[PDB]
């Protein structure tokens, strides 16, 4: 027992207050409070360690889970308690998902937040404290400030990952992916900056840097007789601005490119979480004639109904689906349903994270047709990518 | 589906006992969340059912058809049954057959009946089948 | 060394193969049942059974009912399932065995791999913090006792009433507090069950106190989930009748927090108890936002503030201000205030200075089992 | 250390002699000797325990492995040593296969059989002796004599297992399977008598008892308008008699049955191991117009070439193939090749041991079409079987 | 507590993630290499390394050559592979690590699950019968020594020659016999390697004996597998030359059994040694069928019978008959007979009565290391 450390993530000030008041009574140590991602990552950066993070897995003002992912990379966090005692069927899967982050699952708090229950979880924590991995302050998680300067010093480069046919590896298109040329840390993937950029409204800034590097590349491909369309990730926040579609079109014209030379990708969660006003940009990109892909798909069907006409020409299945094939074979049934869905809508399906040939063959067996992953090609910088695009 | 979402933490005990006993378990109003395909994966229902709006939006919405197709594939790949609700006419009955559906409920067959009406419905139907 | 295994297996060839695999590895006796009725008779006359084994994939509703018989007998410790449990319902199945008050030792498929029967035996004897199985058994076996903490008057000696507290006589750990079982009971919905054991004990104690000419009011904690129950109030009266004790002899406490999340229909029980005449306390008052709004809308006859107000007085003057405000509040509504966790004389006089009448803490008495309390009561 | 017990199975008297002579020098205890199955099961029956069985996995005069299987059911045997240090790729699979029998794998002896090497294996045994499961004399393994009387007292009954289409469960045919109505042990499957019958040349006797019970049943099905063909297992030894095909035809005529109403099944190993003279009966059954199935298939292709024309109308895949699907997914590739084979030969494929619906769906996905197993129907006695054959 | 881990990981982000995962669980230092050359330099100046980690799926021929560097340095104990090894080549991969003389601790996939890095650390320190890794290291490290057992004359004191025997100075178990390593060496093809260490030692001992005026013939056991080798005979001479010892100073023994399964081309080496003038013994004579047919077809200059003939004399007269027959046989072909395992005087005189000239056993001398033997030899 000592200076326990508890971070509460709670969006709703009255729940926060109830929870915090209960924790003050019973917790020996400090209670920290976050209302949003910004407070949360700030609190995390200043703390040396955070022993227990109390988290609500569906907030309006904050993505709880994304904070957890970031937190798990920080080194600073032992354990998680959930303040929503939700969804009995999906409870194990929720636990494991927490546990694969590095984190220890302590239990759920009820929406009572009874004082008795709280002490149970503390005794429980306290009996595990030693067996838990050491908390260290990992220097590899770039700070907000540090992210903010990289983004101001042109050190973010576009990489390109081919989407290919599963039988053969014939080239079909590519996704443009963000990499950080970190001055002293090397080359970083989105795990190391994206969440911060999302939380400080810096994504729009990254997109405009990468989108024009990418159009440059798309221009070079055109010139090469290589009809490879390039796809860019659009974060839901960016849909905020009424002029996105118009800015994107001005830029396409500027680069001598037709809308059809390009695609944009938004996650399902993103599309779900966006106001109708914001959804109007997709409709616009759709009318301009850009490709549109709904990304990280696989959860259900109710995203199909948000808009009058389905603006999507492509669906992409979440990377985790390939990994789960052996691990949890019932996921093959979802792959089948999604194959069947895409065909019935007359749109295309990409499956990501294809690493072994045994996966490739099974995916072909299920009816999949287009794929991305290490088995075919890693994300490349432009010239490697251009050279890669000479071989048919 | 939504009911199961809001269900009490002890729910799985009852569900597992039913499954272990061998009673059927249907997930009704399938697709009303938020995590629908993930949830089916984590519990072995022997049947899923589609809300009647799916069949109604079949003329206007090619999308409704798509999700029917998808769900037909989902159930066949899990080896479980699918019931489509709201079958009100014969043209939507044949469209459903093209899509690969097999089991249905709806006014075209019979609205809900009290016991004796239901028994008489059953007798008649059996008699019809045997010719 | 030497274990006592009982196998329930209908299919005779399966029985044959199973038992034979068990002879090779199991040091000790082995028993055999071709169905539920024959197994329930091996139980009806036998000693301890270290491991029960049955097949839940093949049957089914017999296997379940068996395990309950196994449960009811009090005679079985552990379970091996004779089919492999599906990865997706692993925790479901284990939890189901444990709500029977049986320990889940493990599972395995027929015909048994001999190394696997060893792994589980090693694991089993290797078991020679309380578990779910432990709590259920403890509860099915009358190990839970009621404790008594008096509500005294601060000035004078005083004795006004008592809070009935749940304790568990553990056969190996000894007396334990709710945190070591309320989690389990809360998660698995045994709170009601514990409540009624304690309410009965509590009324029995209430009688002995009426026999002795003592107006000691006994207060019981009610979990919010119970508040939703169709016949709680009607059942509390039936027992108050059966015991010939009057409503007012007794009080029910519910925290402010728990009252927040209480089920839509909680009020149906609350009007009952209020009319009846039972005292109704709002416990750990000052925990939500609208505390003062709550007292307004429900006529609670008592307010309780917790350990932390008292502790904070000396170092934190705002606590004193709210203690005083609450004193005023109870004063203006004509109800009682209990201040919890008084440990020192300094604390006691301060409370008086402030205006508080009733208290609990280690200054006066720590929670006590029936007799120590009765003795305590014979003396004031 | 004590009276170690060693049984050597060796066919070839000069190898046996070399091995035994080496063992006599170095083994503390008794060396037992078997030249064939008969000596081996006799030695086993009289022994209380056999600590180490030394086995040659390919003999001419004895099936080493089948003896091991029988031995594993006896309770009496700790460990196995192999006297062929063969096949590096298949060595792990060979070990596991031994280990799933109940048995402990000690090591391989070289075809030198060096005295030094022998003592290693003994020290090795001796360090494991305690950790090994107790040797008990299991009374459930009926003796040879006891098998011989059952077979003389009409207590062997035919059971029938349906072969059905994988989508639906539509009835297609059935295999006839041997069960022992044991007077005091209950109802026994072939594990408990077949190996003994094989080794004492009693199979021919069992076949004639079951074959006529089965024709009786086939007759009843005909009469019911139920065109279900029944398939009977023919052990390779039975092919010994020049008159088998003629005896089978006389019997079919006697029961008012055309050859086409019936099928016969022989394992691949059986077909491989038979003299050409003996293979001539299959040719005859084939000409008469009986169905023929090659049973427990899956090992390779060289069995296809034994005869001028392939007499087989059906192939059946070894039960283990369904179990290995999750356990070892490369086995799905063999299922595919076998599907492709059967189709190319225009013959049918049955897959056995189908127990779960997840297997059923995967098998359909691979192209399988006909199946047997617990998922569809258990082996039934005649009347249950007949009643089962009313439902379409 | 505290361990010293060395990670070889090319891909810098992978390096970053790996090392960071290792800080959390690994109590002690951690080192880092971006390729083979940098790792081989971390080795070139460092102490013990408890665990080396590298990725064999991603690269490849670098990873292998590294592990050999790890091997050659003598400085690393254990290995964790930083990708998951395919179930079908599990034993293959382990065995491959162990023929490097490294222990296989375990494998796991990037990014590492923290609980898995714990499992393997617990397992690792938990290792604080000899293994393959142990034998290889022992052999790469000059722990194997030659022992000497004299062939004496039965009547008189006698000293005719000696059999060179392989023993292993184990840093923890001490002196061990072939059964505790020949299996491993036989299985993994290290017999040749052991042979040449011992043959060199043996000739060095042979020189010291020639320096002392002693015609003690040294006999070495040749494994049948070597007999197939292209240049065995040519290599035995080159060493006999390098040592200025004559062929006849030396003898090679091969069992009758092993001679049966010997490779097609074994004779090419055997004519060599015979011409050369080296003595050739057929050891454990009387083990196959055609023993007498064998002596006919190859001019062996010595026959040896083993421990069991001597032991069986007293209780089993047929042994005596074959001892006598063999005496006659050796007598008629003009070659020597050695009878092994003489432990008692009774045994000794009986052998004489029968006609045997040479013996070995504990009566005269148990096997001895270089010096005890040399002393033994200075004395007859
Ligand atoms: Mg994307
Ligand atoms: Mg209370
Ligand atoms: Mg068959
Ligand atoms: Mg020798």
């Amino acid at each position: 027992m000592n200076d326990l450390n508890v971070l509460v993530l709670e969006d709703e000030p009255f729940q926060r207050l109830v929870a915090v008041t209960a924790l003050k009574k019973v917790v020996p140590g400090s209670i920290l409070e976050a209302a949003d991602g910004k407070e949360a990552v700030a609190i995390l950066e200043s703390c040396g360690h955070v022993d227990i993070a109390i988290c609500d897995l569906q907030m309006s003002g904050m993505d709880g889970l994304a904070f957890l992912r970031h937190a798990s990379l920080s080194g600073k966090v032992h354990s998680v308690i959930l303040s929503s005692e939700v969804d009995p069927i999906l409870r194990q899967a929720t636990i494991s998902m927490i546990e694969c982050l590095g984190l220890n699952f302590l239990g759920d708090l009820g929406k009572p937040f009874s004082l008795e229950r709280i002490t149970a979880l503390l005794t429980r924590y306290n009996a595990r404290r030693q067996d838990l991995p050491r908390q260290i302050e990992v220097a590899e998680l770039p700070s907000v400030a540090d992210v903010v300067r990289g983004l101001d010093n042109g050190e973010f480069e576009a990489y390109y990952q081919p989407k290919v046919a599963l039988d053969g590896g014939g080239l079909i298109g590519a996704e443009v992916l963000a990499r950080w040329n970190h001055p002293h840390l090397g080359v970083l993937p989105p795990s190391h900056f994206l969440y911060v950029m999302e939380t400080y409204n810096l994504v729009d800034k990254l997109f405009w840097q990468l989108f024009s590097q990418g159009l440059a590349t798309r221009r070079k491909l055109a010139q090469l007789g290589q009809p490879i369309n390039l796809a860019f990730n659009v974060h839901p926040s960016q849909l905020g601005s009424r002029a996105l579609a118009e800015n994107i079109s001005a830029l396409l014209t500027e680069f001598h490119l037709p809308p059809s030379s390009v695609m944009f990708e938004i996650t399902e969660t993103g599309l779900i979480s966006a106001p109708a006003s914001s959804l109007e940009n997709l409709v616009r990109l759709w009318i301009m004639g850009c490709g549109l892909a709904m990304d990280d798909f696989g959860a259900g069907y109710s995203s199909l109904d948000r808009l009058c006409e389905f603006p999507f020409s492509q669906i992409k299945l979440d990377r985790t689906f390939v990994q789960k094939m052996k691990t949890q074979p019932r996921s093959c049934a979802v792959i089948s349903s999604v194959v069947a869905l895409a065909q019935a809508l007359g749109i295309s399906l990409v499956v990501e994270g294809v690493e072994s040939d045994e996966q490739r063959v099974r995916l072909i067996e299920l009816g999949c047709s287009i794929a991305q992953g290490y088995l075919f090609a890693r994300p490349m910088p432009e010239q490697h990518f251009l050279d890669y695009c000479s071989g048919s | 589906e939504t009911g199961l979402i809001s269900a009490p933490a002890s729910s799985l005990e009852n569900l597992v006992r039913l499954w272990i006993m061998g009673c059927g378990l249907a997930m009704d109003d399938f697709g009303a969340g938020y995590s629908s395909l993930d949830r089916l994966c984590e519990f072995p229902f022997s049947q899923i059912k589609l809300d009647r709006t799916f069949v109604q939006k079949m003329k206007t919405q090619p999308r409704s058809c798509a999700v029917i197709s998808s769900v037909v594939a989902l159930a066949q790949a899990l080896g479980i049954s699918l019931v489509v609700e709201g079958v009100e006419s014969d043209e939507q009955r044949v469209r459903l057959i093209e899509l690969g559906c097999s089991i249905a409920q709806g006014y075209l067959f019979a609205r809900p009946m009290p016991e004796q009406h239901f028994l008489d419905y059953c007798s008649g139907s059996l008699e019809h089948h045997h010719h």
